[PDB]
RNA sequence: CUUUAAAUCCUUUAACGAGGAUCCAUUGGAGGGCAAGUCUGGUGCCAGCAGCCGCGGUAAUUCCAGCUCCAAUAGCGUAUAUUAAAGUUGCUGCAGUUAAAAAGCUCGUAGUUGGAUCUUCUCGGCCGAAGCGUUUACUUUGAAAAAA
């Protein structure tokens, strides 16, 4: 059982401090290795240069090809794989152009049937993918 | 350093559950009866009532003969009576918690214009207020969410410059009559 | 038409029982839903809390029956909960409504603070348990509504409660256990001894004893 | 029971166990209400009066219903002082 | 070993009340236990009790009218100011219409209502409802 | 009682439309 | 005009200014969670959707579009950090037989916890003062304590 004495504040506080390190979220947030391993460096978004276009096959139950891009970030020179969301949006991305990529929505975890992909392309060549998809804007000529 | 002030307060709260049928039905019913623009007006009045209720609960947790309880409760009760939300005789802190958002939505300038025979419908009342046809006592009031006080109820005229009260024909009437 | 098969039902159809609380007073079992129809049928409302398919593995395949959780009650302090498993949804819901009728219990209502007006909240903190589901009901100030999950909110609203604080612990995802724990917490409202109930019991004649002479000749 | 005005607002006042002073629940089907026939002093006949004892099912389930009813009857004068 | 004899007394009373016993034997007695029992009795929860005087430490036989839902101790005896009393009432008491919190204050051992009436905080001993 | 959704559910209690039919049956 | 060093912007007074009042509201979504279509056309485990479960293999309610609807609304979606939800860090308030879990066992210091018991004095400014002349915790009061 837990100690409940009027002079046990030190024991309770120290035990809580020690036992918080056994929490996955707390340890990831405070021990400071996830941030150093994070290619974004804690940023919400990042900018990179599209190195090549790849097709990642879906998982076991789903059969499809996800058109992703190998992107080399400018801030730290790390190579990541970023998902180009909609259909025919890979036709807007070319070789060697700037691309703004965000997370995939699970704080660094793979999303859906795409294996090992945690980033999605948000903007290409300073014009958003949504604008190109809906025709609101066109890629610079 | 600047002489400017930054104290700014959000007047509403969004509900915890976005899509629940009961809450959506009640909010749309309130909008329908009182002719409100959107859901944020309902949320604003609900926030006002919630703050009032929180104050009432705080005061009710104190002793009956507590100077802070007495002073703050008398102030709150007088304020709620002055805007006509509370009855003149229901001047206890327990009757605060028994109030509803209806008691506050009934005191808007839209509702009072519609219920004083000044407008055909509540949406007509809002259109009248937003177009400077309505005045209170002497000031031309233009904001439909104006919560009229109890002594301000008896003076809601039809302005002195509006076509309905001031007699100067409006743009449409003038243009139509000038070609006839 | 309704022909009672039990002594209590015959007494009820004989207009010899003045109220359902008189039947509750002696804790007599109710086995004819027609009694509840007789006493509160004009005010009872039922609500299908859930339909769930339950499968039994067999040689040929999976035999699927349907379990209906139905909460009934009038919004004046009587509520019941009934669960019925049957081959088809319609008869499962019918049986669940009947069972909810048979399980209707009185609900005691109280005051959080001052006792002005009519009772609005639970008389005291009560708690129901059902297979790891813990449901605590706490008196709440007048006009605060029911602060609860949708399922206990339905059960509490149907019981005549309009101000209540709630706490739930365990696998509340399982709607059946959540509903049963809420029903148990509601049912415990009249089983909690309170200083105003310290007055000595003044016993009254049982429905059967008072009206035995009625069927002594019959 | 009573509100501020004093009117009784509860649906009903429940029965209490004669042996434990506990409320008998409305769905407690094991509970009993025994009537013990009062007997006139000199003849020994059932004169129409009786003593009522309500016993909760919890007491019956543990076997103390008999001892409790005997104690209640002894305290009522139904059972001679042995 | 045995510490906080008030805890043992209250636990024995609670166990006997749940079991439906009409009398409960408490040992050892103490001034705190007797004061707590008197606070209980003044509110009609336990009724009369008798202190068997041994020449080492008393025992107490408490008659148990069935009126007690729960009697409990608070350990450690936290200091309770008058402004902090309402939080303890909310945490421990089943309702605001009944139930008591017992405090040892400089004016004696008393319920929370009496301590609030005499404008004195103290250390929380326990509760009963 | 509505029978159309009940039959649609009873045909396949765990099909593609099972969740919607069960949700429609609740209320 | 008014404002204000000049301006501007509000406010005020004029003139013109609305019928598709074209003076044309958007952002997300429509299987469930969670509000709202197993309508129509196309695609056919492809392209894609999908936070999760899942949808797509030639009648797809889930993709691409048309129509319809509904959520908020001059705002809405997304990424990330953080808070509540989390009684999933538990002092309030979690757990430890089998789900993760009690040291192989005992001794032992610091730590933590600890049985009953104790009902003014040098006299003094319309008769002329005791207000700790053995200690802490605790509780209550008072003083002192920036504004925002």
């Amino acid at each position: 059982g837990k100690c409940r004495g009027l002079r046990t504040a030190r024991k309770l506080r120290s035990h809580r401090r020690d036992q918080k390190w056994h929490d996955k979220q707390y340890k990831k947030a405070h021990l400071g290795t996830a941030l150093k391993a994070n290619p974004f460096g804690g940023a919400s978004h990042a900018k990179g240069i599209v190195l090549e276009k790849v097709g990642v096959e879906a998982k076991q139950p789903n059969s499809a090809i996800r058109k992703c891009v190998r992107v080399q970030l400018i801030k730290n020179g790390k190579k990541i794989t970023a998902f180009v969301p909609n259909d025919g949006c890979l036709n807007f991305i070319e070789e060697n152009d700037e691309v703004l990529v965000a997370g995939f929505g699970r704080k660094g975890h793979a999303v859906g049937d795409i294996p090992g992909v945690r980033f999605k392309v948000v903007k290409v060549a300073n014009v958003s993918l949504l604008a190109l998809y809906k025709g609101k804007k066109e890629r610079p000529r | 350093p600047v002489a400017r002030s930054w104290v700014c307060r959000k007047t509403y709260v969004t509900p915890r559950r976005p899509f629940e049928k009961s809450r959506l039905d009640q909010e749309l019913k309130l909008i329908g009866e009182y002719g409100l623009r959107n859901k944020r007006e309902v949320w604003r009045v609900k926030f006002t009532l919630a703050k009032i209720r929180k104050a009432a609960r705080e005061l009710l947790t104190l002793d009956e003969k507590d100077p802070r309880r007495l002073f703050e409760g008398n102030a709150l009760l007088r304020r709620l009576v002055r805007i006509g939300v509370l009855d003149e005789g229901k001047m206890k802190l327990d009757y605060i918690l028994g109030l509803k958002i209806e008691d506050f939505l009934e005191r808007r300038l839209q509702t009072q214009v519609f219920k004083l025979g000044l407008a055909k419908s509540i949406h007509h009342a809002r259109v009248l207020i937003r177009q400077r046809h309505i005045r209170v006592r002497k000031q031309v009031v233009n904001i439909p969410s104006f919560i009229v006080r109890l002594d301000s109820q008896k003076h809601i005229d039809f302005s002195l410059r509006s076509p309905y009260g001031g007699g100067r024909p409006g743009r449409v009437k003038r243009k139509n009559a000038k070609k006839g | 038409e309704w022909m009672p098969v039990t002594k209590l039902g015959r007494l009820v159809k004989d207009m010899k029982i003045k109220s359902l609380e008189e039947i509750y007073l002696f804790s007599l079992p109710i086995k004819e839903s027609e009694i509840i129809d007789f006493f509160l049928g004009a005010s009872l409302k039922d609500e299908v809390l859930k339909i769930m398919p339950v499968q039994k593995q067999t040689r040929a395949g999976q035999r699927t029956r349907f379990k209906a959780f139905v909460a009934i009650g009038d919004y004046n302090g009587h509520v019941g909960l009934g669960v019925k498993c049957s081959k088809e949804v319609a008869t499962a819901i019918r049986g669940a409504i009947i069972l909810a009728k048979l399980s209707i219990v009185p609900v005691r209502r109280g005051y959080w603070g001052n006792k002005i007006g009519k009772p609005h909240t639970v008389p005291c903190k009560v708690t129901g348990r059902c297979g790891s589901v813990l449901v605590r009901l706490i008196p709440a100030p007048r006009g605060t509504g029911i602060v609860s999950a949708p399922v206990p909110k339905k059960l509490l609203m149907m019981a005549g409660i309009d101000d209540c604080y709630t706490s739930a612990r365990g696998c509340t995802a399982t709607l059946g256990n959540f509903a049963k724990a809420t029903f148990d917490a509601i049912s415990k409202t009249y089983s909690y001894l309170t200083p105003d109930l310290w007055k000595e019991t003044v016993f009254t004649k049982s429905p059967y004893q008072e009206f035995t002479d009625h069927l002594v000749k019959t | 029971m009573q509100n501020d005005a004093g009117e009784f607002v509860d649906l009903y006042v429940p029965r209490k166990c004669s042996a434990s002073n506990r409320i008998i629940g409305a769905k407690d089907h094991a509970s009993i209400q025994m009537n013990v026939a009062e007997v006139d002093k000199v003849t020994g006949r059932f004169n129409g009066q009786f003593k009522t004892y309500a016993i909760c099912g919890a007491i019956r389930r543990m076997g103390e219903s008999d001892d409790s009813i005997l104690r209640l009857a002894k305290a009522d004068g139904i059972v001679s002082k042995n | 070993v045995r510490m906080n004899v008030l805890a043992d007394a209250l636990k024995s009373i609670n166990n006997a009340e749940k079991r439906g016993k009409r009398q409960v034997l408490i040992r050892p007695c103490s001034k705190v236990i007797v004061r707590f029992l008197t606070v209980m009795m003044k509110h009609g929860y336990i009724g009369e009790f008798e202190i068997i005087d041994d020449h080492r430490a008393g025992k107490i036989v408490v008659n148990l009218t069935g009126r007690l839902n729960k009697c409990g101790v608070i350990s450690p005896r936290f200091d309770v100011q008058l402004k902090d009393l309402e939080k303890w009432q909310n945490n421990l008491l089943p309702s605001r219409q009944f139930g008591f919190i017992v405090l040892t204050t400089s004016a004696g051992i008393m319920d929370h209502e009496e301590a609030r009436r005499k404008h004195t905080g103290g250390k929380i001993l326990g509760f009963f409802f | 009682f509505p029978y159309e959704v009940s039959d649609a559910l009873q045909d396949d209690p765990k099909g593609k439309y099972s969740k919607k039919l069960l949700n429609k049956l609740v209320g």
